[PDB]
């Protein structure tokens, strides 16, 4: 259970090799036991630990437009609001009640769906470039 | 140029199309909607039908009126603005104060 | 190559068609200059069957059964009829049906490659009496596809399809929900030429997305419909892939799929292909390059007579045809002959009089489109619509775009087959009311005065 | 706003939609049921064809009616409100109680 | 509730469907037949054309009639029970005596 031995049957089932006893034993400790451990292909001479914390999925941006931090090249949402439609977004017919709700309060907004179409798309990317609403799908 | 509609026709102008504030709040983008409503810009001489007298038409030139925008409404260039031709049947109703 | 055995002007063509002792292609073939027109089209026979190149041997010389012969030839009316024994179409396995792929290579394809024919365009031709019933042959078509959509198996007319406006770019998912809109409105739908596997829109999303679209709008109007999936390839196993992804995408709705091939740039082996594996299912040829042959561009390979008449021989379920009203001149290659020729088992073409018993109809489809009101007056001059629509703007200019205006479509025929045309059924159905609507560019005169009797204000 | 129908034509609100008591017990889900009755908004000065004078309707502002919700009938927007306008003839009954 | 059919309009209530004894005999099973007989409930005040006087209906309330259960007949739930609303020219004839 402590770290030492479990970063020496590391080492030896490694063919005797610490540097990796070491790296899986930091693993391990700040995964958590529930935590889970993958291991893929590098490019640098070194091995190498990336931890991801919170929640995590490979979903990105549906417009650059939305990139409020160019710098970074990414989008940043504080304090924002998620709305989770199970379904594609097609009208803004559909989203008029909520955005206007959103735009009451002020707080920006997430959308997490099926699709957001082109037309639903432009419209937010009109209000988000003109700053009526900050909005990322 | 004025224009003289030969009875039963009315010319008007469409209101804004498309106005650019959804509740007044969201700057909708385009839908193709467009508005049914329109200022009188002409108005004919009368009715000419049942052989009685030529009643005048009930819409004067000023008002503000709902109309159905059916394909039966035709259009024109004139002074190049767009103008809308349409009968008096063609108006639904009167935008009133 | 060689005109000697390949000139056989003493076939009776009598015991050729009423005997079945060859399949009798009529092609109008035109030698390039200086060459003898007889031996060009013996020789384009020779292309079209045993080849026989430079030489053929059998480690003793000769080869002499395989050959298809010129029957009829004469220079200056630039006829060329060639009968091809039975044996050139080797059975299919699946089926005991002969492999349209030969077909083909054997007379719009590698027996074309043949340069001093400057063009040998079929005009018609025939294929044997009983051997007909064991050509590759649409074990699907539009009866099947009625049988599907729970129509009557005689005359279930028109299954209304388009192509997705606005064509390329559409991505995958907005293409299927222009699947799922034209769904609300009609029945049948394909891929674009493009739209295989590249990158814009590959087949595998598109068709799950598709798929999904179909079944959504199913749900939300109660009625079957249709998808044909590009399954259009380089490689036959990569066709094959796709056939099978979209059956076993559709699954519970397998049986509605349709094989989009791109016969052309596909080639008759791709068809051969997707009627392999694929019986139970539309096998939609597609005419991706045809400018090279069937347009009036040029006059090589396939009339459209032939094209969707071979379309039969194919197994394709359905071929596009063209368009359903066909200019200059009928018999000779026009889409409504084509769709006698293609629906009415028993029909003339320009050289052959034929029937289909056993092999089965082939179905009709149609580019470009009649509005809602003109395909009764096809229907009307057709006398039947047993065909497939996929076009755009020119029938989905509806008010309601593809939408409503492709059931419109539909019950236009319905009602002329009840005898009434398509007046009755814009009075029960709306989408044709909003039809009336939509065309006047035909409705106010094709089927007169329905602005009284049908809808109300403005229609 | 309010709004005057110019002869023959009539202006209602539905009533609501999709009740929720089905038997008086069930909640319904949708079943894209609409309701064919409505409550007469405004109603206009009469008929005029025929030469007779311009008889009037016989509904009258806070009727509650069936009528065909057939194509005849058109929708609009007032004051974020939609309402429908119609002929006499749409009308079906006039809901008394 | 009653209800009032507003000029030229008849209500009517459908007799008994597909009566059990064909041939008063044999229980026919479902064969999509409807009766074109019911009896009137409300009869509309009359009829407006032609600018003369408003002359009554023909049938009136109690009436056992014969319809055409056709593409006119349109229909209408109320106190849960079923009714169907037509013209007078739906109906076909008066089964008297």
């Amino acid at each position: 259970s402590d770290s030492k031995a479990i970063a020496q049957v590391g080492t030896i089932s490694a063919n005797s090799d610490e540097t990796v006893g070491k790296l899986i034993a930091e693993a391990m400790d700040k995964v958590g036991k529930e935590g889970v451990i993958t291991v893929e292909d590098g490019t640098g001479l070194q091995d190498e630990l990336d931890v991801v914390e919170g929640m995590q999925f490979d979903r990105g941006y549906l417009s650059p437009y939305f990139i409020n931090k160019p710098e970074t090249g990414a989008v940043e949402l504080e304090s924002p609001f998620i709305l989770l439609a199970d379904k594609k977004i097609s009208n803004i017919r559909e989203m008029l009640p909520v955005l206007e709700a959103v735009a009451k309060a002020g707080k920006p907004l997430l959308i997490i769906a099926e699709d957001v179409e082109g037309e639903a798309l432009a419209t937010l990317v009109v209000n988000t470039m003109r700053g009526i609403v900050k909005v990322a799908a | 140029m004025n224009i003289r509609p030969l009875h039963d026709r009315v010319i008007v102008k469409r209101k804004e199309v498309e106005t650019k504030s959804a509740g007044g709040i969201v700057l909708t983008g385009s839908a193709a909607a467009k508005s049914t409503r329109g200022e009188v810009l002409a108005v004919g001489n009368g009715r000419i039908l049942e052989n009685g007298e030529v009643k005048p038409l009930d819409v004067k030139v000023g008002d503000i009126v709902i109309f159905n925008d059916g394909y039966g409404v035709k259009s024109e260039k004139i002074d190049n603005e767009e103008v809308l031709i349409m009968s008096e049947s063609d108006i639904l109703a009167i935008v009133e104060a | 190559d060689q005109s000697s055995r390949y000139v056989n002007l003493a076939l009776k063509e009598e015991d050729l068609i009423a005997g079945g002792e060859h399949v009798l292609c009529a092609y109008i073939m035109k030698p390039k200059a200086g060459y003898g027109y007889v031996a060009t089209a013996a020789h384009f026979a020779a292309e079209s069957s045993t080849g026989t190149n430079v030489e053929v041997c059998t480690t003793d010389d000769f080869t002499r059964g395989v050959d298809a012969l010129v029957y009829e030839v004469d220079e200056a009316r630039e006829l060329t009829k060639i009968a091809y024994p039975v044996a050139l179409f080797d059975r299919n396995i699946t089926d005991g049906k002969a492999m349209i792929a030969s077909f083909l290579t054997l007379t719009m394809g590698n027996n074309q490659g043949m340069g001093d024919v400057e063009y040998a365009k079929m005009h018609d031709f025939y294929v044997p009496e009983a051997y007909r019933a064991l050509f590759d042959g649409p074990s699907v078509n539009i009866s099947a596809l009625w049988k599907v959509l729970g129509r009557p198996e005689v005359d279930g007319g028109l299954v209304v399809g388009t192509i997705i406006k606005p064509k390329l770019g559409l991505r995958p998912k907005p293409f299927a929900e222009a699947c799922h809109a034209f769904w609300l409105g009609g029945d049948f739908i394909k891929n674009d030429e493009p739209q295989g596997n590249q990158p814009f829109a590959p087949l595998r999303d598109t068709i799950a997305l598709v798929a999904d679209a179909m079944r959504r709008a199913q749900d939300e109007t109660g009625e079957a419909k249709l998808f044909s999936a590009n399954i259009t390839a380089d490689d036959p196993f990569e066709i094959i892939a796709r056939g099978e992804y979209v059956l076993e995408t559709f699954g519970e709705n397998a049986s509605h799929v349709a094989l989009l091939v791109d016969g052309y740039v596909a080639g008759a082996a791709a068809i051969t292909t997707a009627r392999r594996r694929f019986p139970d299912n539309f096998l939609h040829y597609h005419r991706a390059g045809h400018g090279a042959v069937t347009s009036p561009q040029s006059k090589r390979g396939y009339t459209a007579f032939v094209h969707c008449k071979m379309a039969r021989l194919q197994g394709a379920s359905g071929i596009h045809t063209g368009t359903m009203g066909f200019g200059k001149m009928e018999g000779e290659s026009s889409d409504r002959a084509i769709a006698y020729m293609l629906t009415q088992d028993e029909a003339q073409g320009p050289f052959y009089r034929q029937s289909w018993g056993g092999m089965k109809a082939c179905t009709p489809i149609i580019s470009g489109g009649m509005n809602a009101l003109r395909m009764p007056g096809f229907f009307e001059n057709l006398g039947n619509a047993n065909v497939i629509l996929t076009a755009g703007g020119g029938a989905f200019g509806h008010i309601d775009g593809p939408v409503a205006g492709a059931r419109s479509l539909r019950q236009a025929w319905q009602a002329w087959r009840d005898g009434v045309p398509v007046l009755d059924y814009a009075r029960e159905h709306k989408e044709l009311a909003r039809a009336f609507e939509s065309f006047p560019g035909d409705a106010d005169q094709i089927y007169p005065g329905w602005r009284k009797a049908l809808g109300v204000e403005d229609t």
